DNA sequence: CCGTTACCGCCATCAATATCCACCTGCAGATTCTACCAAAAGTGTATTTGGAAACTGCTCCATCAAAAGGCATGTTCAGCTGAATTCAGCTGAACATGCCTTTTGATGGAGCAGTTTCCAAATACACTTTTGGTAGAATCTGCAGGTGGATATTGATGGCGGTAA
DNA sequence: TTACCGCCATCAATATCCACCTGCAGATTCTACCAAAAGTGTATTTGGAAACTGCTCCATCAAAAGGCATGTTCAGCTGAATTCAGCTGAACATGCCTTTTGATGGAGCAGTTTCCAAATACACTTTTGGTAGAATCTGCAGGTGGATATTGATGGCGGTAACGG
């Protein structure tokens, strides 16, 4: 009988506030560790990793992704939009000059 | 064996190439002690590979049947949420994408093991009772079906106890020249049209003989003024849109019969026995359909059932039209203009009935129930049935577009119609056959005015009343004298509309049946 | 008798800074007042960031400085943010900021 | 088990000068130590660059002042220069 | 079903290991309100690229020290040399 | 009277200034601006000609790069005319502002 | 020496047009130029001060191209052809 | 009477590289082969950039290398452009590049 | 006048080796001098940082090789390391 | 004709939810205290030296003159580009459903580090020779700059074609 | 039967390419010089190769649990279609002031000599910060009880309006 349903954006904004007021890691430890191990395998075989090294890599990746995401949000807003699209990511990385 | 191995090896390798989708299926399943209790024929990719290498296949249909039986076993034993089911689904998609060119190189039009989808099981016990999937039932001659609840509520030992999961494989036809076995639906071969036998497309191309013209097309059907007007309007709109994929659309009226609707006993006693309102109302019911020529094949995609109460009908039904049933198939090309073509068809029908002198049109915006078909049997699983609010919005767009063209005067909900007309008795409400209101009146009868007012205020959004201000001869068609006959014949002959090829086959069959009447 | 940090009125180790400058291969020779000046600058910067982090913790109803407090302190001051604009603080998070367009109504 | 040099107990002392009743976590203290190390490296590198540019083989307080002026922002650089000058004056008169 | 449910299921290639909610949360921390369906994998690729920007350099450090274990200090060096200096892992 | 449509001469100038490397900012006004800025920071300063040339070349390179970034930003916004919001966004993403 | 003022107007409208043409801009709004000038001013304030910090550090009263090269290198704007 | 530069078969001065490494204050000690290695790397990079500059000059019907040719060479090679992504070449200009939208849209 | 060392003659010799009939302007010569000087400074600084990280007080061919690998990308790095290995082998072979 | 009911818009407010806060309480983590000692750190003495001052040679930095032509400055017209408005296909947001993959804890040995030996390899430095800067004069030479004309590029001028009333 | 927007065709106005030819600042060729490096040849010192080995901690594997992956529904985000005010590009007339070539006074950059306060290299004595183990303290992470804006939705009311008897 008409179950309660938040409008699109209210839960999104609540998640914005929750994840901007918190500092915990967002990417799960095991998949990121597996990805890092595979990447190291692509460069040098039979490598070992410290827990602190993996934590530092995860923190740096999360911070870089957060910065990229906020840049893409600004880019999408510049185009009179609120949804980021891969062209926003491409323009943000171009202005950053990574490629 | 070498030819079959060379043809079929790339598809099996492509299935193997899927990582990790193929990993669980690369070896026979080794028990899960209950695996053998469900899967009676456990089979796997290595089994195909060893059978193909040994030349155990006389012809590729056995190979594809083994592949699809493997997929069925994996889908049956594994639950939907299991990732093994996802792996099997991905393997099935890859096989479907890869198999067709290999068969077309071997001379076959397709490879896929086509099996008829489970039809709607209309239980012969309680009315409007259906048998859902995985639900047990009792069958007689594969024609009379009863659910367990109705069967228990009722010799009973002779009725076979079955389950609503019987997938009937499609039949096969032999080409007279090459001898290859082809799906009857895929090649659209019908013995009535082509008594000389079936010849495959490859044999026709190699021998240079063109395919014989179909003499039972929708174009060759009997033409009517309403159908001609609808066809002309649709074609003119399509030409104005200038879409390259917009093919010619044929509209034909196939049934036109005079009937009478009778007053139910309660309302008859309350208003007819006193002489205040007529015991019956005559009308003319018409059934027409729309056909599109896709790839040179007629496809039936849109048809209505309507009731026309003429000027001779006693009030309040005098000079009225009422939409009793309508149905549509989403395979119309292009998909963007499908809705607009339906719009043009409905607008043309309304314009024709206005020209004939009719005054008010009535539409009930209630979508078909889950698992119920109005006209076209076995709707495709991807065809999302519109919810009542969506259907009401669609009809609102109907009426706005119609009013923009000055064809209609105005449109309202039935509650606004009654309030503005100051109706005081239920006898002034229109009485249509199979309409929702006649049932509500009898239920309320079993004081009446206020109850009708309350129900009308509750259900106004579903009913549309349209203010507007017969040269077509009667057509006797027992098959189209209602929706029950066509739905029964399609069920008895597996004339499904669940896919484009099946829709084409069903359209060809119903065209042949109409022409043979 | 007296440590160089005490003689210069500083808490940071002047001798350790001088030793690190010697071992860092920055120059052939190192002046006497250079380690004192560098230690004073480092101590001033540490005092600034520590007091900012303490203020942030007090505003957050907390008495222990955590990386979140350090991030809040370093980001909310424009000069401190500019100094570490290319620096990521581990477990520090980001400032609460919601775009105007994304706001409802 | 070699000793790992760190500014820890010094910075904590500075904390006691600015917030006697406020503590610091181990992760936050590592952040602080990394900050001080990075600033030390930057200032020393800029001083070395200035010494090399002027063909000078000795790094003095003037080079450190130039480095902190180049690196630190306006009021931060001004206050750092004032603190360094005060410390040098105190050390000289000591 | 049978077979195994551990160490034999192997799937989710490394780049796909990052779950869709992980990218969603990362965007939420970046303050983005709406996400396109094509963002996730694209972001993954970008994240993918970032690692060859860092880990390889760290590997270049690890090979120089004649070590077979990647240390956090080498990660700090690789991040610093790329203009992404990180604090807290200098112990 | 013969008249070219808007954009043709603009594209001609685009090609001409992308094919050549001559200095686009006049020497004397830029030198005067440099001297004004210097005396704003420190009075009684003197400037080598090579210093002014290097400063002007660096300014031109930074400006052409920033104008390219602004043009990409404007193109992203489905526009062909640069607006100060484009250059502000480019500088913000570059980190020069925020 | 004369106190120069209002020299930012020397960065002239055709000059900004030419710079945008080199940068690939076909159409320029009227509010770009002044804004661009300000950005240029900021860029000057970013670099020349550092050069002054070099010039003051060398006990010199003449700004050389070498100090400009040092400032550009330390600001991440490395330039070639003028030494260093 | 054999120079260490000719001993390694390089054109770049090994002795000058060694002296600059000693003067640059990079370490307390420097190995014997380090200046040879660095001189070889510098010579290879110079050879590559000069080859590309000469090719660019030939494409422009020019036999003298100018900073424009150097910019054309450095910006047309992905690896070299990445090497000097934060480097400005005086009197080099920019590559001719017009976006598709900037082109006429008849 | 104090002599100002430059790589002019070496760049000219390399150009003659790679393009016998192609000249080079003075401005382009300055561009190349700044280019080689910047690469020298970058490689030397990377090697110095590498030596400091491993508590090494000597810069040998291995540190230079690793610095070149860190700085030059891909094919440039591979060719540079090949040429450096060949050069050091030839130098130590006499 | 003005009157009831549908629609647009406002908004005053029962009700489910996440969360700020009032309070708590156990524990991982931070804080306090005693002891040890190699590691730095401070002080003393002789030595070495980088850069301060003192004077001056000298390069180029600043300044004033005059011409005039390359562009700067201002004005006008409209081409068409940026901006505002509608709306309909539809892609994502919110959510209930199901399960499974991730996280936490325990346990062998692959190598990270500590000790010892000793040698190929790195400085320290006094000559001797080769060689990269480089003042100066002379010849060579690629391309700056102006001319003329064949060659694409742009735009809308003659007219042909529905067409729409 | 007249203007109006399209299209493929020619045509006129105009920028571009480009080959050619001349004067010259800059590029390349020698002569001589020469002090700064480069290299060879002993003496001294030491970073680190090499072997043996204790101690981390990292990969591997068990269960407990806090999460993630799919399908459904739909409000609202987005992009195409339309229209139009007005902004800036193209053109042009007028004239402004930047550039070039020239010369000049001198403030100021830099070379040379002298030499001393300051940095360095030990050698010795003193403090002291890093580490290990015991035991006490506590900030706060959640967990439980209200409970509070808050926002979607249910609903009531006012203003517009829309058509009917």
């Amino acid at each position: 009988k008409k179950p309660h349903r938040y409008r699109p954006g209210t839960v999104a904004l609540r998640e914005i506030r929750r994840y901007q007021k918190s500092t915990e890691l967002l990417i799960r430890k095991l998949p990121f560790q597996r990805l890092v191990r595979e990447i190291a395998q692509d460069f040098k075989t039979d490598l070992r990793f410290q827990s602190s090294a993996v934590m530092a890599l995860q923190e740096a990746c999360e911070a870089y992704l957060v910065g990229l995401f906020e840049d893409t949000n600004l880019c999408a807003i510049h185009a009179k939009r609120v949804t980021i699209m891969p062209k926003d990511i491409q323009l943000a990385r171009r202005i950053r000059g990574e490629r | 064996p070498e030819e079959l191995r060379q043809a079929l090896m790339p598809t099996l390798e492509a299935l193997y190439r899927q990582d990790p989708e193929s990993l669980p299926f690369r070896q026979p399943v080794d028990p899960i002690p209950d695996y053998f209790d469900i899967v009676k024929n456990p089979m796997d990719l290595s089994t195909i590979k060893r059978k193909l290498d040994t030349g155990q296949y006389q012809e590729p249909w056995q190979y594809v049947d083994d592949v699809w039986l493997m997929f069925n076993n994996a889908w049956l034993y594994n639950r939907k949420t299991s990732r093994v089911y996802k792996f099997c689904s991905k393997l099935a998609e890859v096989f479907e994408q890869e198999i067709d060119p290999v068969m077309q190189s071997l001379g076959y039009c397709c490879g896929r093991k086509y099996e008829f989808s489970p039809q709607t099981l209309c239980c012969y016990g309680k009315q409007l009772c259906t048998i859902p999937r995985d639900a047990a039932y009792y069958s007689y001659q594969n024609r009379y079906h009863f659910c367990e609840k109705c069967f228990t509520e009722i010799s009973k030992d002779q009725f076979e106890k079955k389950k609503n999961d019987t997938l009937d494989p499609e039949p096969f036809v032999d080409c007279k020249e090459c001898g290859r076995k082809m799906h009857q639906i895929c090649v659209l071969h019908y013995d009535i049209i082509w008594p000389s036998g079936f010849v495959c497309d490859n044999c026709l191309k190699k021998t240079g003989r063109p395919r014989k013209e179909n003499k039972f097309s929708a174009k060759r059907l009997q033409t009517t003024r309403l159908g001609n007007h609808l066809e002309d309007r649709v074609n003119k709109f399509l030409r104005r849109q200038n879409h390259p994929e917009a093919g010619e659309v044929f509209v034909r009226v196939v049934a036109s019969s005079d009937k009478t609707v009778e007053v139910k006993p309660g309302m008859k006693s309350r208003f007819v026995d006193s002489g205040e309102m007529s015991e019956s109302f005559p009308y003319r019911t018409k059934a027409l359909f729309a056909f599109e020529e896709i790839d040179g094949v007629d496809v039936c995609f849109f048809g209505m059932h309507v009731q026309e109460y003429g000027s001779d009908c006693p009030p309040p039904n005098t000079r009225r039209v009422y939409i009793s049933y309508l149905d549509s198939i989403h395979f119309f090309r292009p998909r963007c203009l499908r809705t607009a073509v339906y719009h043009e068809i409905l607008i043309g029908y309304l314009e024709y009935v206005k020209k004939l002198g009719y005054v008010t049109g009535h539409i009930w915006a209630c979508p078909p129930s889950e698992g119920d078909d109005y006209i076209f049997h076995c709707h495709p699983p991807d065809q999302k049935i519109p919810k009542p609010k969506r259907l009401q919005e669609w009809y609102k767009k109907m009426l706005d577009k119609a009013f923009a063209e000055r064809i209609i005067h105005d449109y309202k909900d039935i509650f606004k119609q009654a309030t503005e007309d100051r109706l005081t008795s239920a006898k002034e409400l229109p009485y249509f056959e199979g309409d929702f209101w006649p049932n509500v009146l009898e239920e309320s009868i079993k004081d009446l005015s206020q109850k009708l007012y309350a129900t009308m205020e509750k259900h106004k959004e579903v009913f549309f009343v349209i203010h507007l201000h017969d040269p077509d001869p009667l057509l006797s068609c027992d098959l189209m004298d209602g929706r029950d006959a066509f739905l029964t014949l399609a069920r008895d002959k597996h004339w499904e509309f669940s896919s484009l090829r099946r829709s084409k086959w069903s359209t060809l069959c119903m065209l042949v049946e109409l022409h043979t009447q | 008798a007296k440590t160089r940090s005490s003689r210069a009125g500083l808490q940071f180790p002047v001798g350790r800074v001088h030793r690190l400058l010697r071992k860092g291969n920055y120059s052939e020779r190192v002046g006497a007042g250079a380690p004192v000046y560098l230690a004073a600058v480092l101590e001033y910067l540490t005092a600034e960031i520590l007091e900012l982090a303490g203020n942030a913790a007090r505003d957050n109803k907390k008495t222990r400085i955590i990386p979140r407090h350090l991030q809040l302190a370093i980001r909310n001051d424009e000069e401190l943010n500019k100094l570490l604009g290319r620096v990521t603080i581990a477990q520090g998070g980001v400032l609460p900021n919601i775009q105007a367009v994304l706001l409802p109504k | 088990r070699s000793r790992k040099e760190s500014y820890s107990i010094y910075v904590y002392k500075v904390l006691k000068q600015v917030h006697p009743d406020t503590g610091i976590s181990s992760k936050a203290m590592g952040i602080m130590n990394s900050f001080v190390n990075d600033i030390f490296e930057r200032i020393a590198g800029e001083a070395s660059r200035l010494a090399h540019y002027n063909k000078r083989s000795t790094i003095t307080s003037r080079e450190i002042q130039t480095a902190v002026r180049l690196l630190l922002p306006g009021e931060l650089a001004k206050h750092a220069v004032s603190e360094g000058t005060k410390a040098v004056t105190k050390y000289t008169s000591a | 079903k049978g077979g195994a449910k551990r160490h034999r299921k192997v799937l989710r290639d490394n780049i796909q290991g990052i779950t869709k909610p992980a990218i969603r949360r990362l965007a939420r921390r970046g303050g983005v309100k709406r996400i396109s369906g094509l963002i996730y994998e694209e972001t993954r690729g970008v994240l993918k690229v970032f690692l060859e920007n860092v880990i390889r350099d760290a590997v270049t450090y690890t090979e120089h020290a004649k070590r077979k274990t990647v240390t956090a200090m080498d990660v700090v060096y690789a991040l610093k040399r790329q203009g992404r200096t990180l604090y807290g892992f200098g112990g």
